[PDB]
């Protein structure tokens, strides 16, 4: 049973509307089933521990027994009449709701007063590491005692109460076995009241540890079902929604990404100059579009989002060209009539809008720094929204010069200042971008080995490429962190792989003299640098031209492996390498071992 | 998988075996076993 | 109950005193809970599984019960006389201390064995995924054998035991249903021993995966909870401490950081040059704070750090000013004795030390990348530290050149080489910083939009902004993961965030002709895409100037929200987007069961 | 007991062998312990709380008792006839296999039922932050209804069911508390069937949240014991795997990075240049070596990656030495017959073999970006291999130029494209590099102070180094996180340090006048900044030169303290600055009962 | 959209289709989010009631019946395009319908000879 | 077509299943329910 209890009420026999839940003076009686008690337990077990100071220190008020907030009602116990007439419980132990507050609030103070001394304990317990993870090694108690005399700052609270502290101490670190009074010797055992999970904790030289091997599964279980790993190269739409995308926003460099490398930024490439103009603030200035090829942020493909171009450190040549100095830099948008990469004359240019201009001519935004004047790090900025450019099909983001007079001297210049680290946030994480679209879905399958080695780096943050890259590195810390893929043990993963590429060069071998039989001991090899070139960089599986990787089985594959390869890891799967792992925890022990040496001299 | 015989209440190559994966009931042991010292006790 | 138990020593009456742990020949008897017991269980349980390969292997001993390390004593169990008074337990159930040790020790000697065995029968398992996530998929078992008699190394164990692997498998995989001995057919189900626990992890087609769901929830949950996510807008007093700060060393790029966009780096902007001298090392140096205006760390507002300036592929044009040639280059303090930036000529500058200079002229240091020689990457030095500058009210540190001799070429030069990649990193975390000042605790609030688009990306390592920057970033997490911030579902976040702007544009409408009801339908989407923006990029809501995000109500009403959101998910969260997320699976069944098919075929 | 039940086949007399898993037409019974009854119905638990919006929508079926899928079978239950043997039960509670799956299905289909409306409540209930965690605060409810019938969006489901939904809503949120029948008043409690769970996560004032502080600690513990953080200085091989490297692909800038800064990279420091010749698809191109010495990868030391040298935004002066112009950029490899660094003229250069150019010259690569043409971003890319390498002592990854015809304008320019930003990628875990040399295992210890300043930063991906700083990395998580090393607190991580330098400057005083006893106040603080620089920067304890932290004892020391300093938090770790954090916490909740004001003004 | 999948219903004489194959077909064309797929034998039985085309075979005899048996017995006969006369419940309707219209619009009185509200029209 | 076995009376990948038209039982369920106001009362 669970809820809280509830008790026939009105005038019948008992009956799904009979019940009410048992409320009164106390507040309501909630039912508190076996393991719940076990935390209570365990958490008043922990400051009852802590006994020997409360009284020392006159604070406390004896030690707090679970059994004096509960109570011994009976009825039915469930979490709504129709269901808790299925638990009929007789003298069940309930905690009221205005006692629910107590064993809470008691908790809470004590929880206080220990969590102090508790610390005291600590600077001075660590403060001569009383853990070690292989064999034993003792240091004599009197020179230790004695040591601790010292270190132990004027503030403590192990100093005011020795044993009081060790009283509590003794029960906490199974390192210090107090000497039994009717033998005046130690005892071998030490029997600290964390006596199993203590026992459970130690680097059991067989494997590991059980507490570390245990968790690091169950922790990747927990993101393999979390995350969405499984389906990790589902071929069909999926809402950009499970890709959980978040903390997004990522910086370039364009001016230097090549249009075909990413969709969302096409050029000007056009013969001569594009002198354009445009009355911004009353003063006139002349965008230039110079002799280079002058790479423009697209905006359709452009998730409205918060584009800002910094241009900083990057040269700012207003020595040479005088026609450089005095333009304020700006980022500014530019509708062309004809579609860019077809627009070749000033004529062309629908019209041009200084979003984000930089007050202050450029002289004043110069620095100089051996020669070459830079840029004070400044950061221009627009925010543009998917809608803004309704209809418009053809305008393009610019982080230009806006000249203040174009002469001869600008002729080969190219004012653009796009070669500065431009930073995009896509801001609305509903809406990703694809091949130069908008969409809602993505197709996962589609995105594997579709990007080129740079169609990649030059992803638009938070685009199909970036979240099926965000999602891969995922399940790559799954692999690198739980399954063994950096090693010689042909793990689950590994071995997900290979079992494709038998089924696979094999039936390419079927048909014609079959003069091949397949390999194995090659393949085995071949598909554990496939696992493990992926764990080692998930993106690669984007890139066209990666050995197995690429291939549609494999991911789809091992993701479905590496799945229930964690579902199974056992306990012990610490076993791997746990006999260089011991040998390395004898190392540290027999290194701490001398330390303890010298405890034992200099403060004898 | 030469046959056995009574080692272990099924044989390998035995009669009508059949591996068949069913979305419904995802295979696995005991990993995540809680052994951390406060919820082990 | 719970701890060791205990017994009147002075018999018959059991008071707070006459009692004791009742320890003996065997250690101490610690109680065994109910809870307790199916860990044991359920790790034994996991043991016993592999008893047809301890036999085949004559390893093992038996099936290991846990009712043979316990015992059945009686008395009273608590973790202190005084409490332990009040859990008079008859027959109960304790394991002894020596007991406690080969409960331990056994099932680390089993888990060794069978974590390797468990190792081969996996590589042979998960060697063709016995794992699909949507409808069912089968593969006539002849080829499937026939086939893994293949692949499967030479040095696995599921060759030299087919079916004692076999039948440890058919417990793990409800894949392989064996087929009945008398009707010598499948069974439809699968009785794998892990029944329930393989029952509740299918991704049940109604909500994704509950095992995934329900974690993502409790693991945002810890988050929230622990890094202290609430109060993150908290408008009061803060210790540094309680932002956990951590392995945060951020790097830069100063003589380009403009002053006013981060305190800590003031700048010489004065007319001529400010040739200065200095003995180093014997020989005569001249620091130039050349023509430009040279920005300088300003050493007060600079947590004692550890200052590494970086000089490499920069320019290093000793081609034409041979001047520059000759010269180490030098990070270099600098007092002064009016403040900088009225710090005009030579006799203004008190002294020059040279806290760290390259041995070796420039010209040893250089390297030919086309022309234009670039710095051999190196790392000049300080460990700046609050204290050593006390008093000394200016004092800045340059990365400068230290020239041997100042010439007419060296004229228009200014050898700063802070243009270099800086990377300050706090060495005493205790100590922040803001807006110029060290401090021990921020205010949160008072960084929200108080920040400029650069005053943020110019934050100082280990700074308010730096830490109230790692802190919405956790929280950023905690939403992007947990809850639905991308996607038409109006979520809790986004939801927490709409009532406010409804309650402000409510009363701003107020007194007045309120001739404009305020919308909703506008206001759910403007509230969506700030709780979006925020997850998005968590940074923004530093900077002033951000629609809704910057205002004082969201965040510390986003947090709260998102709160109580993560605590009521339920479990089957998952049910968000859980029908394509279905689609996507019976997509990936579908390719798996065409992989099956080939499996079956090529070998029959 | 656990597992499936099973039942004397032979009957009567139950031997190790008369057992047989009681199957039959209902699957198998499998027990159903204590505990995974408080799973199903703490599940159950959460769904029968929405009873009255099941009946409300006539979906649902009535509340489902956990007790209508089980059974009380009776036998012996274990995972083995051999084991089962120990476990007699008698009326058990056992859930047969078809149970188990609806049990199983119908959690799962009313699960989706409730995940939907109990979406609706929420965007409802979040939407006016029903959570303080300081005193109280609240906001008369006619208001807040009549404000609520306002923003909700025409498709909630909380305007269909407001007290359909509010019945559902009380039982979560005990800050709606309903108005009493018959006294028609509050109740001063709130009763939520969550009653325990919500009153233990209230952020208790004595110490922060018992929830939080108990998590942020039982993770740390899980990290300390599952990535191996213990054992982090460990003198003595260790396998590469015990340090679970992935997603690990790091990128630089060579052609900067010194020779004996990074072995895996040496130089052609010779006189004159190196004009060398090779027919590359037919036209022969002539690789320069120019006037620099040209640092290139060495391929020795080069563990299998995947090379991958970005050429962009870097210079590209075609412009003036036209010789440049025409000559398509190439990562090329180059065998040398003397050891490089030996390597003068022509005729020492064995051969040299083009591993990937760039198709199109050195004039369509480019981009004008004012006068100085950059490079249009792309990626050239070898993927060198270990054993391609076999036997041939020296061979060099070089990513040069490839000039069609060498000229005296290009006799200062030296082509080395490396001022690029290469980046390797390890394809292949398994192998590590150190000091130039390649491993399957590294010695930690050994890698502490043995960096230089840059030898670290230099480091190459998946080395030693990079290897002995993403463990710190880790452990410098735990301390930062669990730990507190930024307060004046002293904490276990600098305490264990100080004990160190104690027992250090202890014996370093033994033997001469001892005329300085030992300080500690200065102690305490100067261990105090070396365990905070840890944290701060875990990379440093690399570096040779680093005060205290590269001292053998410390790390080995620090873990190893930080490590038993977690397993005793005790819960209540949050009282640390739990004084300003709950003043804190009064602070937002008195700034959200301003909040709820207006809620209760504006809509009356 | 499974079941007209393969229009389980002619109008003269039968006709068969062995039923591997008819399953093994529909196992292809049917889209990946019908509910046919997840539940083939639950969705199968619903059927079985409404398609006197599909015979489930007899468990024990492992045969067909001949005559099939679902659940609108009586409607499905009367509506089987009877060789004698059309159809029943066509020839019916299109009666009763045209009544309708005779007796409605006021087609009766048609060529009355005498002043008629236009309502009346 | 996993076998399911008693859900439902017939499997459907079950022993000599048939599918056969018969002009004769023209497959129907109830669609044409009158409910309008004079004839459902
Ligand atoms: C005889 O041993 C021939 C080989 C057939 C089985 C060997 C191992 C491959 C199949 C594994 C079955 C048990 C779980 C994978
Ligand atoms: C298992 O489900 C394999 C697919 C066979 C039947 C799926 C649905 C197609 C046949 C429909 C039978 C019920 C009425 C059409």
């Amino acid at each position: 049973p669970t809820g809280k209890l509830w008790r026939p009420v009105g005038t019948s026999v008992a009956t799904i509307d009979s019940l009410a839940i048992v409320s009164d003076r106390f507040g309501q009686y909630s039912f508190v089933n076996e393991g719940m008690r076990e935390t209570f337990s365990k958490a008043l077990f922990d400051i009852n521990m802590w006994q020997p100071l409360f009284q020392a220190t006159k604070t406390g008020c004896g030690p707090i027994v679970l059994s004096s907030f509960t109570t011994t009602t009976s009825g039915y116990v469930g979490a709504t009449a129709g269901d808790a007439l299925d638990n009929p419980v007789t003298n069940g132990v309930f905690i009221s709701t205005v006692q629910i507050m107590n064993l809470q609030r008691t908790i809470a103070a004590r929880m206080r007063d220990v969590a102090l001394w508790q610390k005291h304990l600590d600077t001075a317990m660590t403060m001569l590491t009383p853990d070690i993870s292989a064999g034993s090694a003792s240091c004599n108690w009197k020179s230790l005692l004695a040591f601790a005399k010292d270190i132990l700052p004027l503030d403590n609270l192990c100093l005011t109460y020795p044993n009081e502290f060790y009283n509590v101490a003794i029960h906490r670190y199974p390192a210090l076995k107090p000497g039994n009074p009717d033998t005046k010797l130690p005892d071998a055992q030490a029997h600290p009241l964390g006596e199993v999970a203590g026992a459970f904790n130690a680097a059991t030289s067989e494997v590991g540890s059980l507490v570390g091997s245990s968790s690091t599964l169950s922790q990747a279980i927990s993101t393999m079902a979390g995350k969405d790993l499984d389906l990790i190269e589902a071929d069909t739409p999926l809402p950009v929604s499970v890709f959980t995308p978040s903390l997004a926003p990522r910086s370039y460099r364009p001016a230097f990404i090549k249009p075909e490398d990413a969709k969302w930024i096409a050029e000007f490439n056009n013969s001569s100059l594009i002198r354009k103009t445009l009355t911004y603030s009353g003063a006139t200035y002349t965008v230039q579009l110079g002799p280079g090829p002058t790479r423009v942020i697209d905006m359709n493909a452009m998730i409205d989002s918060v584009l800002t171009l910094d241009v900083s450190g990057t040269i700012l040549p207003y020595d040479t060209n005088p026609d450089l100095s005095t333009s304020v830099p700006a980022f500014v948008l530019i509708q062309t009539s004809v579609p860019i990469q077809q627009v070749t004359t000033a004529a062309n240019i629908t019209a041009i809008t200084v979003v984000s201009a930089a007050g202050a001519s450029a002289i004043n935004l110069a620095i100089n720094v051996r020669g070459q004047p830079r840029f004070n790090m400044l950061h221009l900025q627009a925010t543009f929204e998917r809608e803004t450019i309704t209809g418009i099909p053809y305008i393009y983001g610019l982080g230009t010069f806006l000249i203040p007079s174009p002469t001869s001297s600008s002729n080969f210049s190219n004012p653009t200042l796009m070669d500065g680290l431009l930073t995009v946030t896509p801001v609305l994480l509903r809406e990703t971008t694809y091949k130069g679209e908008v969409v809602d879905a993505i197709v996962p399958a589609t995105v594997m080995a579709n990007q080129t080695s740079e169609e990649v780096a030059s992803a638009l943050a938070n685009d199909a490429i970036v979240l099926v890259s965000n999602h891969l590195n995922k399940l790559a810390n799954v692999v690198g962190d739980a399954i063994p893929v950096a090693s010689r043990t042909d793990d689950s993963a590994t071995s997900a792989i290979v079992s494709r590429l038998a089924v696979q060069h094999k039936l390419s071998q079927v048909g014609q003299a079959s003069p091949t039989p397949p390999d194995y001991p090659l393949l085995w090899r071949r598909a554990k640098r496939a696992a493990s070139m992926f764990v080692s960089n998930p993106s690669l599986a984007l890139q066209v031209g990666i050995p197995v990787l690429t291939q549609s089985g494999m991911l789809s594959a091992l993701t479905s492996g590496v799945g229930t390869a964690l579902r199974t890891g056992s306990l012990g799967k610490g076993v791997t390498d746990a006999s260089e792992k011991l040998r390395a925890r004898q190392s540290l022990t027999v290194a701490k071992q001398a330390f303890f040496d010298q405890i034992g001299s200099l403060w004898p | 998988g030469n046959v056995q015989t009574s080692v272990n209440t099924y044989n390998i190559t035995g009669d009508g075996n059949s591996f068949t994966p069913t979305s419904d009931m995802t295979s696995t042991a005991a990993p995540a076993i809680d052994l951390k010292p406060g919820v082990l006790n």
